[PDB]
């Protein structure tokens, strides 16, 4: 119940390692995360790329990740604004 | 000032960085009707009408709509006219607004270039809100279509011609 092509590359078992942080953690001593920062990006150039799977994909690349202008902007009512003007784009 | 901008910031730096541009601004600009409103009463009933606007007037005769209109759009252009070199353009909006017109009057407010709290950084606190368009280069040169257009009589246009550089009409 789970039959993604793109989990059958274990590069993106490796991936999803990556886009975390690991935690050494003191209560066990076994792994947990202290953050995740997992992108939707990881499973976009081992997905099929027609499919509306694409685009749910991509959807949540836009909204669930994170869209920012790259420079600052002298004001800050003014630099927020193109965060969401950028990923309105 | 400097490091992103629209086209408001633009147009203050350059009047900033010379000073016979400025002046040349200024010499140019340096030299009381009751109209009740409204139309497409009478228009349907003898004949046509069929879509409201005064883009009716556009696809064919300017005939077609209230005559005593047709009035205003030579009358009150013409105390538009002396308007706009005893200056300002938010000055003749507001007897434009009198003449009758109400989407035709969207031109001077067209006439506005983008100043905003998303793209301007010290036009950000003197308005809160956007303004202008940021498409105001299509804008002038579509306005300017209209400063030659041959379907519009001398007495609409002549402040098209203005409002894109004018053409001596």
């Amino acid at each position: 119940e789970l039959q993604r092509k793109f989990l059958f590359d274990d590069v993106y078992l490796d991936k999803e390692i990556e886009k975390v942080t690991i935690e050494a953690r003191k209560s066990n001593p076994y792994p947990q995360i202290s953050e995740s920062s997992l992108l939707f990006k990881d499973a976009l150039d081992y997905m099929e790329k027609t499919s509306s799977d694409y685009n749910l994909w991509k959807l949540s690349s836009i909204l669930f990740d994170p869209v920012s202008y790259p420079y600052k902007t002298d004001n800050d009512q003014v630099k927020m604004a193109l965060l969401k003007k950028e990923r309105h784009c | 000032l400097h490091p992103y901008n629209s086209r408001g910031l633009f147009e203050k730096k350059l009047m900033q960085d010379n000073k016979q541009l400025y002046q040349i601004w200024i010499v140019m600009v340096w030299l009381p009707k009751n109209v009740p409103t409204s139309k497409w009463l009478n228009s349907i009933t003898s004949g046509g009408l069929k879509s409201c606007d005064l883009d009716f007037p556009l696809r064919e005769n300017t005939n077609v709509l209230d005559v005593k209109d047709k009035e205003e759009d030579h009358i009150f252009f013409k105390y538009i006219y002396e308007l706009i070199l005893a200056g300002a353009i938010d000055e003749a909006l507001e007897e434009a607004k009198l003449s009758d017109n109400i989407s035709i009057c969207m031109i001077l407010c067209g006439i506005q270039e983008y100043l905003n709290p998303v793209i301007d950084t010290q036009i950000a606190n003197e308005f809160n809100t956007q303004q202008g368009i940021k498409k105001h280069s299509l804008w002038r040169r579509t306005v300017y279509s209209l400063s030659q257009q041959a379907g519009l009589d001398p007495y609409e246009r002549a402040i098209y011609s203005y409002l894109s550089g004018a053409i001596p009409n």
